């Protein structure tokens, strides 16, 4: 995130970190067993880290769960990036509490001008 | 763009 | 926007859903019906490498997935996100069959 601010610790409970030695992409927990991310983030081996804030230090609220299944959208186009969506099934259910929660799927598309919240551990510069 | 970087190497 | 600095602490950014006009005019012929632009045309605020796959939540609903863009926070080059509101059926069916 460039030009953003540091989120309050665990104020984005649905935020997950995809890790394979180190953070490489973000994700969103929409179900106790499923995480949705982008298809271009695909890797055959992925560990999902929930309840994260400081990805460099164990805080005691994290749940590290390996991906059991990784399903990229069949129509994903690597050239146009159309259908850049991917589902990840966790090998064990994530325990939901104050630091780990699901985010709702859209009930309808958003109108233009709708304010949104974007989060992540990506490049800040 | 708004792609990957870390743990992608 | 100039360099490589990866935070250890989760970063946040509030941005508005840009119209179709601003999105398509920013990337001629590159925006499909499954993409939406969220950000600022003046650059400076945007998602970047590493945030990919991340959430864009609006009104308590996941409306976007960090997908692509041209660089990071460049003016007239807002980030583009997967339009999640078109994938609910796919998400449901996939979850029920696996
Ligand atoms: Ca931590």
């Amino acid at each position: 995130i460039v030009g953003g601010y540091t989120c309050a610790a665990n104020s984005i409970p649905y935020q997950v970190s995809l890790n394979s030695g180190s953070h490489f992409c973000g994700g969103s927990l929409i179900n106790s067993q499923w995480v949705v991310s982008a298809a271009h983030c695909y890797k055959s081996r992925i560990q999902v880290r929930l309840g994260e804030h400081n990805i460099d230090v164990l805080e005691g609220n994290e749940q590290f769960i390996n991906a059991a299944k990784i399903i990229t959208h069949p129509n994903f186009n690597g050239n146009t990036l159309d259908n850049d969506i991917m589902l990840i099934k966790l090998s064990s259910p994530a325990t939901l509490n104050s630091r780990v929660a699901t985010v709702s799927l859209p009930r309808s598309c958003a109108a233009a001008g709708t304010e949104c919240l974007i989060s992540g551990w990506g490049n800040t510069k | 763009g708004k792609d990957s970087c870390q743990g992608d190497s | 926007s100039s360099g490589s600095s990866y935070p250890s602490l989760l970063q946040c950014l509030k941005a508005p859903v840009l119209s179709d006009s601003s999105c398509k005019s920013s990337y001629p012929g590159q925006i499909t019906g499954n993409m939406i632009c969220v950000g600022f045309l003046e650059g400076g605020k945007d998602s970047c490498q590493g945030d990919s796959g991340g959430p864009v939540v609006c009104n308590g609903q996941l409306q976007g997935i960090v997908s692509w863009g041209y660089g990071c926070a460049q003016k007239n080059k807002p980030g583009v996100y997967t339009k999640v509101c078109n994938y609910v059926n796919w998400i449901q069916q996939t979850i029920a069959a696996n």
